[PDB]
């Protein structure tokens, strides 16, 4: 099974600054990574699909990058509503797996 | 209509059907096998085309018994459909040459 | 019966025989070669089908001389069997078109 | 001239055209996809030949939807062109044997 | 002798010649390219067979321009030789069926 | 994306000595590496293409070697006009990427 490493587990950023979450796969998985946001007491919410493809209704502030084993989720100018846990998920090989998650602090 | 052209068209539509059904059944057979890559329908359709044309790049292939049985069905369907197109072309050429020889 | 259909059926059964014998002989030839992957009979049968159809995904292949000779036999058997099926289809189409032309 | 030979030549020139256009369009479709390898025109022409002959070594292949559509066009063009050459050869042989039988 | 069988035999011997010459020339073209794998004559002959049958496992392939030109020659020679065998089989079947119909 | 590591960042050499810049790719990229020279206040200048192929107008003093992940740009008998930054660039996978550059000191 593919291990998704999200390090660091906590990201601390000043308001309006660009921030980047990291997701590293234990093997090359092309672009088959997807990014979800989970706020407190909420269900996960698809932010990015296939490493970089935008989702309807997600602010243009969010973007994604990378291929192979190293992937990045970026937020340009962070704001308070971004405070949440962020998870990556791979669909390249069965079974689908999740990263351990990175918390965003402001 | 001439039998070879009707058979060519029928083989074309049957091959399209086999491609779609093979994508569906390949995903169905491969999910649950750890390490399987043939597990989403888009790339499964790409793989089915690869398999029917014998242009197998090696980016995707089944690892389970039933996925490989599906693969064999797709292989045979594609090979026989393209061979049937070749046979229809040969029949057309043979008839045209018979007519050109005034026979 | 018509010669092309009998030959097609004979080629089909001969290809099945070649697939089974090629799986057995490929495992026999590849075991003992460090790094060889074509060493268990199930996936050897899968590989033999891959080889006979020319749909060679690249997941398995022989690395020894005798494994590759077995592979060449399987390749030629599969290619000639499918070509014979194509030839039989062409003969059927040609006869049907001759009859449709009233000749 | 005989229809099968003219069609063989036309298929040859059409296949050359499809190879060049497929190389161009494959590079056009694959650039912008992270991890894509089919992104320079020389190796794209090599890949187009691989794809048209079904001799797909697996060193290069498209990863985008439109690259794979281009690939399907190249596959079908190559397979049908080589099958048309086979059909023309069959027609030539059939005519020669008819003449050799004095019919 | 019948033209299709003589042409089949001639194509067989020509394909053997092309396999040997292609192995030699592939090693000649690939040595000097850092990372090239098609650089010893035994596995070059194996690769030439892979290429002529279109059963390209992906274990070996050329990386240079001239190696790939050699590869294209081998591809076309193999495909046309096997298609010629198919055409000869079709001619044999057509003649046999004509005779079976008493025509 | 392919990471091109150029280490060390500074190379110090005596005049007339052979020198070797290193470029290491995060994955195997065949021979799809190209070497550029940028002098002070100048634009980059293609020195070597496809790891080892010479460029017209570049002194025979320059050569290149390597394949896979490890590549070397060599200068036999360095002279003052070689003082510059040297960059490698890969074209094996999209997008094209650059190394971080190595400065030549004499
Ligand atoms: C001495 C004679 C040897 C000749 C062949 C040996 C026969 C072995 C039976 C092959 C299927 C059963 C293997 C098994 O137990 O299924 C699983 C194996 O663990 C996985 O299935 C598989 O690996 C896929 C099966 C291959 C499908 C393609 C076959 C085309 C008809
Ligand atoms: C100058 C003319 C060059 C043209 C070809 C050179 C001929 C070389 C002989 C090839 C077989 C002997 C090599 C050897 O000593 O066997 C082993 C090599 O160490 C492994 O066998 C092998 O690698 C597999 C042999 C290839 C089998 C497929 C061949 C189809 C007929
Ligand atoms: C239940 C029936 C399942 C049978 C097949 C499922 C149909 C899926 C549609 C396939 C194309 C759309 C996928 C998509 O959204 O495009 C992208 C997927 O994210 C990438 O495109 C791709 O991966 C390439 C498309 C394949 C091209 C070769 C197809 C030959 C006609
Ligand atoms: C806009 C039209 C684009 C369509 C194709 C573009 C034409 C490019 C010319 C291709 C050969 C020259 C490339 C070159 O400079 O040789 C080397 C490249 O650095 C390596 O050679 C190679 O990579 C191998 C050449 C491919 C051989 C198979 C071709 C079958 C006829
Ligand atoms: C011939 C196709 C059979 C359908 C495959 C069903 C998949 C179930 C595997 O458990
Ligand atoms: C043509 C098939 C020959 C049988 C292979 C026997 C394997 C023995 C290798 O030492
Ligand atoms: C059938 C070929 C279509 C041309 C591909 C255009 C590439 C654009 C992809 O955004
Ligand atoms: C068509 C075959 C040409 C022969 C290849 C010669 C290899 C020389 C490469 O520098
Ligand atoms: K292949
Ligand atoms: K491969
Ligand atoms: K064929
Ligand atoms: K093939």
């Amino acid at each position: 099974d593919i291990l998704l490493t999200q390090s660091p587990a906590i990201l601390s950023v000043s308001p309006g600054e660009r921030v980047s979450f990291s997701c590293r796969a234990s093997q090359s998985i092309g672009t088959d990574i997807h990014w979800y946001q989970q706020r407190t007491n909420g269900s996960p919410r698809l932010l990015i699909k296939y490493a970089s493809e935008s989702i309807s209704g997600i602010p243009s502030r969010f973007s994604g990058s990378g291929s192979g084993t190293d992937f990045t989720l970026s937020i340009n100018s962070v704001e308070s509503e971004d405070i949440a846990n962020y998870y990556c998920q791979q669909s390249n090989r069965w079974p689908f797996t999740f990263g351990s998650g990175t918390k965003l602090e402001i | 209509s001439a039998l070879h052209w009707r058979a060519a068209g029928a083989a074309t539509v049957l091959l399209v059907i086999v491609l779609l059904a093979g994508s569906y059944l390949a995903v169905l057979a491969e999910r649950g096998a750890p390490g399987a890559q043939l597990i989403t329908y888009p790339r499964a359709l790409w793989w089915s085309v690869e398999t029917a044309t014998t242009v197998a790049y090696g980016d995707l292939y089944p690892v389970t018994l039933w996925g490989r049985c599906v693969a064999v069905v797709v292989m045979v369907a594609g090979i026989t459909s393209f061979g049937l197109v070749t046979a229809a072309l040969a029949t057309w050429f043979v008839g045209r040459e018979q007519e050109r020889r005034g026979h």
